[PDB]
Parts: C-alpha cells; sequence; structure tokens
C-alpha cells in the first residue's frame, strides 16, 4: 500500500516505478544504467 | 485524469490532470479556475502538506482522488 521512499526521503513512492519518487528515480537510475 | 479539491465552503473544484503535473501547475490550474493566487494556496492529500518543486506522482494522486483547500 503506502510504498514511501526506500531512501527514508519522506515522501511517497510510485509502485509502478522501482518504489521511488519521481525525484529519486531518475537519480538513481542514472548510476544504474551508466554502471 | 480528474481528481476533485473540496474546499471548506463546501465547494469542490473538479481538474483536469496528469500525474506528471507539478503541485505549483495544479495551483496554477486552481487560479484558472477560481482566480485564487497559487502563492496563497496550502494543498492537503494523505495528511500531507503539497510541496510546490514536486509532482502529483509523489504522493500517488491517482483519479479520483480528492484532496483539501486551506485558504
Ligand atoms: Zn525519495
Amino acid at each position: 500500500g503506502p510504498m514511501l521512499c526506500s531512501t527514508g526521503c519522506g515522501f511517497y513512492g510510485n509502485p509502478r516505478t522501482n518504489g521511488m519518487c519521481s525525484v529519486c528515480y531518475k537519480e538513481h537510475l542514472q548510476r544504474q544504467q551508466n554502471s | 485524469m480528474q481528481i476533485f479539491v473540496k474546499t471548506l465552503t463546501g465547494k469542490t473544484i473538479t481538474l483536469e490532470v496528469e500525474s506528471s503535473d507539478t503541485i505549483d501547475n495544479v495551483k496554477s490550474k486552481i487560479q484558472d479556475k477560481e482566480g485564487i493566487p497559487p502563492d496563497q494556496q496550502r494543498l492537503i492529500f494523505a495528511g500531507k502538506q503539497l510541496e510546490d518543486g514536486r509532482t502529483l506522482s509523489d504522493y500517488n494522486i491517482q483519479k479520483e482522488s480528492t484532496l483539501h483547500l486551506v485558504l
């Protein structure tokens, strides 16, 4: 249900995404995609 | 998708939005219907005050969701 951000930023996270909000999703995807 | 914004008068605002819409963008849409200045709106959803630089997706506001407005 309340899929709160894994990083513990205090905001909600989209269950369709990787369990993270729109802000952390791109920030982490850049390092995961590059690596 | 449409969402509803209940005011404390009892009236309900219906908005046509996207999940990708910023909160600031929503408040501008409110100004477009009501004439209320965006910098005087405090939007609530799920017991949280909405942050201007965040988006609807950042709170999981989906279709048929109802928010509250404090003046
Ligand atoms: Zn986050």
